[PDB]
């Protein structure tokens, strides 16, 4: 444990990456080439997927666990002094209180639509009613509040209807044109399949790549280094003329609402569980007796009823 | 629990006596009353002379 | 966010106390509202494109004219709003007016 | 010194851009793989067991109460239940790959991504050969072959319907039922040419790889000889994975198990190098040593 | 939920003071209301199918 | 708009993280026992439940 | 690059809340002790309100 | 003419006690041509 | 369920004994719902914790018997299948929020 | 019939639900004693009747 | 508590890749889902229900209590019910 | 009782928290059904 060795001995000190404020997280992915220049070299999408998994996803995961109240104080104290002492695990859920309040304030009241042309207005209203856009909008606002960014996917369904679905932030991202205009070149979604009864060791991921002209489907897993192999019936045309996924941002920096106070929430957790330990481990009061004396431990039992 | 056991000194003639152990918390402190009244006077005078 | 532990209330016009206390939160929400509309416009651009490619609407139409109107989820007082709407010349059908009172 | 020809290492592990003879490997044609990644057979057959720590505890009922016939007004007698405990612990697999940053920039930037598949294959093979065959410095004091050795639950002879039925029967002799067969692909030649002379049906499905209706799993390992066959109630074989493959790539630590030409350790910062560490934690437990039997050539 | 131990009431009009103090609860309830309607629409779809 | 107060933001960070360290690193309270005595570390475990 | 960018970078880091206290690990001791390095985000609160 | 590089040696692996040194290993390719 | 007296009835199903298996697509249509109960008299007890299991599909209800000790081997009950006249799986799930947290 | 004694320390600290989970195991013990008596004429069967005797 | 309420396997959404026919022909998979429900999701729900009924941890965790001559004085406060009834 | 060695019973049918070797089954995990019930 001369520190230069701790790598080779796997001693090095575990989860200490920052994640939230790291420079690689929260970056915007850009590509210099056209959509064709990307699609002919599908490997590059593999690099973007890898980068996302290694740097962006961890941040989002942390944020999500805080929204679910699984703050660091719950997990880390698993390593607590598990002796004959009490547990005193505590988590205050501030992240949820905040996100629910801010989102309800912004989108608790449905967005209204006005137009001068009733044909367009009624086509919009029909689509909104079919897709229950009110609930959809509220859910997007909630993702904006916790993760700072949210994604929506639009697809022409098998039943021949235009459908709108939210896409989880931990599994979706967009690669933009490098120009100042930043058109979106291509979007990707990737989900871990797993059985319920086992941990699949390879951690198989199903990857969908959306272009302006169609969807490409591939299969991968983490340990094979994410080599994209086209799935059977890989390609599927779509009738839009631009990439179907859209991204929404909480602010210019795409930073979440409580992202900047997580350290304060942690401090409050630690303080409260410290007082909890003080309460649990010390005796409230005791009758102290000094001096050379004979105390019969049978007589001490009268302590509660002696005058 | 903090347990302090004093050193027992033995005299050449056989006497025994105990050292003086002690323990307690100490904390830093400063003249809050006077420094806040002074800094408040500075701030007040800046605003008074500048209306 | 309103600090519930150090909080006080004025009169009964809850919305008018709230618009003061949430003034700081409103400033951020207005930027979020700008970016959100920036996204909805793309949603509309896609919808018009698929409608035209299916010829479910005339190719002449344009969706960028839509105006998105946002209202905050502040608390409101139907009794005061009725008095404010019927004073100043409003009209209500009997069946509607009855539908407002439980 | 200002000496510019490349550093010779011992062992010769480090990936280098410049060959010491002055050939520079540039415009490198990235290699292609003629093979498919082998899945771990222990994963394929064993029962999984989620495991939070490096250690796990099991407890099972062992004794059941008795009963008695009692006459009218006779004293009812007592009885007792009993339980037993077992436990399993994990061990760590790992390997390191050192890569010179010239090599990583100009020769073959993909290198670490292409190594991950082959590392995870290496791990899976190591695990299988440890737990199944007790080979490769098995850390666990547990294995199929070792349970077979302590029970002497071995059949001697050639691949025949006689011996295969006897082999499976050797498990129900302990009230256990066989679930699958482990074999060496070299020997499906033998399995392919054994048939019942009475019903005139073949015991091995060449099409489905099913032996006597049970699934056959092939080991690639060279330790399992052609004439050898293993069977057991694999539901009794429990494995756990506290920590799946973690990769870390480092640019400043020291490698001590690689020495410079002069014998100094390699310093990745001062010598301008980058290296990958892969580790995995794996745990193995034989729930019942009697549940496995083996057929061996005489 | 209103902290009854640290509570004070204004005048006589219950409804507006309640809509103030339950402002935070209303924000969550509006989302619940969306998901609930999403469920009732399916209940209606089933009912129309059997009818 | 905050360039001129960045130094005060720094000072507030330092003061708060200082108090967080004081909270983390010192024990809230302890039972102090002095004098020459025999304490069985098995018996001290009863400290929470002795009268 | 040599003179103006540094300033703008620092201002941006404060808007992102990456205050000096988080990055100045240079002093905090790497022992069994806790870090409790803290950043308050006053810069963002101010800029968003004024804008 | 055509030229192929194929992977030839897979890296190895080591049972490592806790806190023990993880040893190194190397992969290698082979060249063949038509 | 369409009752025996030929009426459309609606009943709550306990959360501790009911769950739904959804289609893997992004639309997540509900493929099948299951309900299972530990049937017991109020006298004896069994180490075979026997569960009655009802599996609801878009075209009918399948009834089975199981116990934990045999490993939940589903054995069809007498008159296992029973058709229903809906055209989608009858059970509906409601959520407190996106995460379904209490 | 049978009687199962348990130390209340065991019933409080080691395994609180013991008697609720042991009831079916006793029922199994009874079924086994009855089957063994009726079929095999084993276990000091009280009846003068059994399949083994038949 | 913690180990049941915040377990990653609890509260998950079950998904199936095959069609209804693919399931119904292979009913065993339903058996796997049932087992997973029993081993992970049910405990969480049971704990939540017990708190609604006021059978909080403090009443049932008698494992570390004392009663050789003092009273037990274990307590449960029913905040769970007060909250749920108000919100509902 | 105040007996610090556990009580030996004859026959040894009584269930006990403390084994003869002094091991104490505190926080003891509940056994599991290794076999099915025999009807």
């Amino acid at each position: 444990m001369l520190k230069v060795n701790e790598f080779e001995t796997d001693t090095d000190l575990r989860g200490n990456i920052n994640y939230l404020f790291n420079d690689e997280a929260n970056v915007v992915y850009t590509y210099d080439g056209t959509e064709s220049d990307l699609l002919q070299n599908v490997n590059e999408v593999s690099k973007y997927i890898e980068h996302h998994m290694d740097y962006q996803r961890p941040r989002l995961k942390v944020l999500s666990d805080y929204y679910e109240g699984k703050t660091k104080n719950l997990v880390e104290l698993t390593r607590r002094k598990e002796e004959y002492m009490a547990d005193n695990r505590v988590a205050h859920d501030y992240a949820s209180y905040i996100s629910d309040f801010i989102n309800g304030y912004f989108l608790g009241n449905p967005i209204q639509y006005q137009d001068d042309d009733k044909d367009v207005l009624e086509a919009i209203e029909a689509f909104n009613d079919l897709n229950d856009v009110e609930s959809h909008n509220r859910s997007l606002g909630l993702d904006l509040s916790i993760y700072g960014k949210a994604y929506e996917l639009m697809i022409r369904n098998q039943d021949d209807e235009t459908r709108l679905y939210k896409s989880d932030a931990m599994s979706t991202f967009i690669i933009y044109d490098n120009t100042v205009e930043r058109n979106s070149i291509a979007g990707v979604r990737y989900l871990r399949t797993k059985p319920i009864d086992k941990t699949d060791e390879d951690e198989v991921f199903t990857v969908d790549l959306f272009t302006s002209h169609g969807v490409y489907r591939y299969l991968t897993n983490r340990t094979n280094g994410l080599k994209l192999t086209p799935r059977e019936n890989s390609f599927e045309s779509h009738s839009f003329e631009r990439m179907p996924i859209t991204e929404f941002s909480n602010n210019e920096r795409r930073k979440g609402d409580y992202e900047k106070v997580i350290t304060l929430i942690d401090l409050y957790d630690n303080a409260e569980s410290d007082t909890a330990n003080y309460m649990s481990d010390l005796n409230d009061a005791m009758l102290l007796i000094k001096g050379n004396l004979n105390l019969d431990p049978v007589e001490v039992r009268k302590q509660k009823e002696a005058n | 629990v903090l347990f302090l056991e004093p050193t027992v000194y033995v005299d050449a003639e056989g006497r025994e006596t105990e050292g003086s152990v002690d323990g307690g918390y100490i904390y830093k402190q400063y003249d809050v009353q006077g420094t806040e009244a002074y800094k408040d006077r500075l701030n007040s005078d800046i605003h008074m002379f500048t209306n | 966010t309103p600090n519930m532990k150090d909080d006080n209330f004025s009169g009964t016009q809850s919305g008018e106390a709230m618009k003061y206390k949430l003034f700081g939160l409103e400033q951020r929400t207005k930027t979020k509202e700008g970016l959100f509309t920036k996204g909805l416009r793309r949603r509309a651009k896609l919808l018009e494109t698929i409608l035209k490619n299916t010829r479910s609407i005339d190719a002449n139409k344009d969706f960028n004219t839509v105006r998105y109107v946002y209202n905050r989820n502040l608390p409101k007082s139907l009794i005061e709003e009725l008095k404010a709407y019927i004073d100043s010349g409003g009209k209500i059908s009997q069946t509607t007016l009855m539908s407002l009172f439980s | 010194s200002n000496n510019v020809k490349p550093q010779v290492f011992n062992p010769d592990n480090v990936m280098m851009h410049e060959k010491k003879d002055g050939t520079l490997m540039n415009e490198f044609t990235t290699p292609i793989l003629q093979e498919v990644m082998e899945n771990s057979k222990i994963m394929q057959l064993g029962k999984y067991e989620p495991m939070e720590g490096t250690e796990k505890k099991f407890t099972f009922w062992a004794d059941k109460p008795g009963a008695y016939w009692v006459g009218e007004g006779q004293k009812i007698e007592t009885s007792k239940a009993t339980w037993v405990n077992a436990t399993m612990r994990a061990f760590k697999l790992g390997v390191i790959l050192p890569v010179t940053k010239e090599f990583l920039n100009y020769t073959y930037s993909q290198f670490f991504e292409e190594m991950k598949p082959m590392i995870a294959e290496a791990f899976y093979k190591k695990f299988d050969e440890a737990g199944i065959l007790n080979q490769g410095n098995n850390p666990f004091g547990k294995s199929i072959a070792q349970s077979i050795e302590k029970t002497n639950k071995v059949i001697k002879g050639d691949f025949t319907q006689d011996n295969i039925i006897d082999l499976e029967a050797l498990l129900e002799d302990d009230e256990l039922e066989a679930n699958a067969f482990i074999s060496k692909t070299q020997n499906r030649s033998l399995l392919r040419k054994i048939v019942d002379p009475e019903t005139k049906e073949r015991i091995y499905d060449r099409n489905s790889d099913s032996l006597d209706g049970l699934p056959v799993v092939n080991l690639k390992s060279s330790n399992l000889k052609r004439g050898e066959l293993i069977t057991g109630d694999f539901d009794k074989l429990i494995y756990g994975i506290p920590q799946l493959i973690e990769y870390k790539i480092d640019e400043t630590a020291q490698l001590s198990t690689v020495k410079n030409e002069d014998g100094t350790p390699v310093n990745l910062f001062e010598q301008d190098m980058v290296a990958l560490r892969a580790t995995m934690h794996v745990a193995l437990h034989i729930a019942d040593d009697k549940a496995f039997a083996k057929l061996v050539p005489a």
